[PDB]
């Protein structure tokens, strides 16, 4: 009953930790970004490789902290900061800067939040025109091996909701991920190799198990 | 104590005390009526799909790591089944695989016969992309290796990892049979259609892979035959395609 | 090229004479992506959604 | 680079007229959607 | 006042006030069960045989003697119907032929459309054998001649004898329609399987021949189109082949 | 079911971002102001132009942040700040300074709020003596073309609720807008032109669609 599929997988984990600033000279360090694939968190990856097709809902909680730079200016009296967290479905537009029009589009679901309150949280349905996600794919996209276009699940963008010419602060986000209502099909043998990259199944040859003294060896009874 | 089976204009003979494995308990069938009811029109040829297609024989010797075949792309030149792979844009099928071998009572050996769904294989070098020609030769079996491979575009086909980074003793989780030469020399596996969509293209996607691996190697003595041939015969079952009208 | 701001964009030019094997027109049926079907009434609605499927009447 | 269907039109015969008629002729085309049509995942439009 | 017909993934449009000729009063059908009951096994594909195959258009001008097509060998490259012509050794089918043309009300002319069963044609020179290439070009229509032909291997294709040594005004004994341009511009003929054995080979025997002959030649005036295109669309009906199992 | 009118429109967006101070020498930089028309947020504008007459309720949430100026004075120990948010119906008085009597009138609904708490929120009914709002009007006011007097929906004013001679801080407000119980009439074709101003339908002539090689061109099948 503790070996049920739901108790084995319905558990939370930190999957991404990014940093983003209020003012900078880089314009890519002004927002935080993460493509959502289930092959780049090594926590849940090996537990999912026991199965061939999976189907679940997704629940995401956010933990956000800030600090003021140690550059020059003290004596401030700042109000609490506001943060925007935008989810893009598979097939939506992608921003390029924090001042883009794409932060304001009516079809990207977004969350606004101010510090001191409870941490924010939203839930995602099973978003696939297919009938299950695919942990394994033996074939081509149309041409990249192993990758198909049915495992698109979206992206996450975070920025500050300041006005104009803000004060210099730097923020950090932790994204916590959790699957719900999980169903699996076609079990597979476990991975007896260390993972090399986050896209393929490539590996180096490793031994089957560890050695002992002889085929008759049994350690002494205490 | 011989049963003879006919499909179309094909006839093979088996032993009626053979033992059959259905893959996950599921026979093949057609997708019923109304999952895509409005305009998605299906059809089935049924005529020269249900007949036995016999591949060539492979030679088993003392030093043979194994053989594998991609399904389909191993029936792409087999007559009318390879014809509908060209004309139709979508399709699905199930299969029945017979594997047989001819040996004496002075030979010994042991085979594993397994059908691995979506056997996604890794490249020989770590930061590389696998080529499609190193995955399949069509009707000709590829070969595993008894040592670790190198070069570029090669599949890391050491037999202990089975090209998948898993332990080869654990492929019993898949539909499998054992062939032990001091007992039976036949194996039959019925394989339904398994995918995450109801129909799909047949040149871009390999559904499953048939693998044959010797765990106990073949050995013989003084004037026996130094080889044993293995024979694979495939019958497509309940195949179905998109409508063209 | 040349006729993108005239009413001539909507007319398929059938020519006279004896040409009884040539092609008159051809296009792919891909709404939302292809420039032919992109700004129709069906095309503008399909670009508010990321996954769609159905059947078309010409 | 498509993986989609296509439609083409071919001259079977050619156009036959009597005397005192215009020379050229035209075809127009209308597109619509049938009754079953599904859409999912509301997003932003890439036109403005 | 338009009817639209669909077969597979093909759609054409006709006028619902069209008039249909069934050849001798007989619709096509399968050979029933038990004329060859014991071991002669039949089968039918049914899937990509019932769909419209559109040939090219021919150009009708002032000086055009006619066109003809051999059935089959005109569908031998038409996809799946040409596939089963290769794999199967025996077969039979019926057909539905639509013939259409596009003209104005300032044109005039008159066509005969006839399907001649076993149109055995004679050679141009008297003591000679006809070549097979002078009988058919496949999908491309051959042409009659308005004068008597010569040379060697040519078919004596003067249009008044129709290549058969008969009077061309008497081809109304066969299944036929007239197309008169001041009236309809469409013709449809349903043609069952007619032979002296139930099945036969499809490369050695030409079952029938479609001929199109203008009796009143096409004429026009000042700025009209100088040509009229004619379009032929063939739908195979109730096709059947030998078993392969 | 995702193409229903309610799922297509009942979605939130930021429509205005203003800034206002506690003490200044301008007296218009001491409060924040926004006239509420549905033709000045380009998010919801194009989605509304598919329809001729609309009828909805309105829901507005506010996100407010503050900071202390970097001018001279540090070491402060300030209590949390209070903010006043006043809605004016169509036909109410309008303030001119923060010290005006019109901030205290009994018929303008107002919200008082202090920082650290949950963000404030109020709801508005359909306020029109007509029976629907008008996205399009072919005629005159009585004389401005295109503008009628039935689309008046009100204004929003925000200031600080300090005492006398306060400390220098600057605040920022984000107004989030969301429609509810939406009903539409008489569909229209979409806007194939970039919007020029926020009052009229003026434009420049643009092409109907994009070009290709010939009338026979189909790209190669993969």
């Amino acid at each position: 009953s503790e070996s049920s599929i739901e108790n084995f997988l319905c558990r939370s984990a930190c999957v991404y930790m990014g940093e983003y600033h209020t003012t900078n000279t880089d314009t890519s360090k002004l927002f935080a970004s993460w493509t959502i694939n289930a092959r780049r968190m090594v926590q849940m990856r090996r537990k999912l490789e026991l199965f061939t097709y999976v189907r679940f809902d997704m629940e995401v909680t956010f933990v956000i902290t800030s600090k003021q730079d140690q550059g020059t200016q003290l004596g401030q009296d700042m109000p609490p900061l506001t943060h925007q967290i935008m989810y893009i479905p598979p097939g939506g537009p992608i921003p390029k800067s924090v001042t883009d029009y794409t932060w304001q589009t009516s079809t990207n679901p977004s969350i606004f939040w101010t510090e001191g309150n409870a941490p924010p949280r939203m839930s995602i349905p099973f978003i696939s025109i297919g009938n299950a996600y695919s942990n394994f794919y033996d074939g081509w996209s149309h041409g990249v091996y192993g990758y198909n276009t049915l495992n698109h699940m979206g992206q996450i963008y975070v920025r500050h909701v300041n006005g104009s010419s803000p004060l210099p602060m730097t923020s950090t986000v932790r994204m916590y991920f959790k699957p719900k209502h999980v169903k699996v099909w076609v079990p597979r043998p476990p991975r007896l190799c260390q993972y090399k990259n986050a896209s393929t199944v490539n590996f180096t040859p490793t031994n089957i198990t560890e050695k002992r003294q002889s085929i008759n060896y049994i350690p002494e009874t205490v | 104590r011989v049963r003879s089976i006919t499909l179309g204009n094909s006839t093979i003979t088996t032993q009626e005390s053979a033992n059959v494995v259905v893959a996950y308990g599921r026979w093949p069938e057609y997708l019923k009526d109304n999952e895509a009811t409005a305009e998605d029109q299906p059809t089935q040829p049924d005529v020269a799909t249900c007949r036995f297609y016999t591949l060539e024989s492979v030679t088993w010797e003392r030093d043979s790591p194994g053989w594998w075949w991609k399904f389909p792309d191993a029936l792409k030149d087999m007559g009318l089944f390879g014809q509908n792979m060209y004309y139709h844009y979508l399709g699905r099928a199930g299969y029945t695989i017979h594997v047989q071998c001819n040996a004496s009572k002075f030979h010994q050996g042991c085979l594993m016969v397994v059908c691995v769904p979506e056997a996604e294989m890794g490249c020989s070098q770590v930061d590389g992309t696998v080529n499609e020609h190193s995955l399949s030769e069509g009707e000709t079996a590829k070969k595993f290796a008894s040592t670790s491979t190198n070069g570029t575009n090669t599949v890391q086909s050491i037999v202990t990892n089975a090209g998948m980074g898993v332990g080869v003793g654990n492929l019993t989780i898949f539909p499998h049979q054992w062939i032990n030469l001091r007992t039976n020399n036949c194996a039959t596996i019925v394989m339904p259609y398994i995918n995450n969509v109801p129909m799909d293209n047949m040149f871009r996607h390999h559904n499953f892979t048939l693998m044959i691996i010797p765990f106990v190697p073949l050995d013989y003595s003084s004037d026996s035959s130094t080889y044993v041939p293995i024979t694979v015969t495939v019958a497509p079952m309940c195949a179905e395609y998109n409508g063209l009208r | 090229e040349g006729k993108l701001d005239t009413m001539e964009i909507y007319r398929i030019p059938v020519q006279s004479g004896n040409h009884q094997s040539s092609q008159v027109f051809g296009f792919q049926v891909q709404p939302g992506l292809d420039n032919v079907f992109k700004h129709t009434l069906l095309g503008e609605i399909l670009n508010y959604y990321a996954h769609w499927s159905g059947s078309i009447k010409l | 680079y498509t993986s989609a269907g296509n439609v083409t039109c071919w001259y079977q015969t050619g156009i036959v007229v009597p005397a005192g008629t215009p020379t050229s002729c035209s075809i127009m085309c209308f597109v619509s959607a049938c009754n079953d049509f599904s859409v999912r995942l509301l997003k932003d439009t890439p036109f403005i």
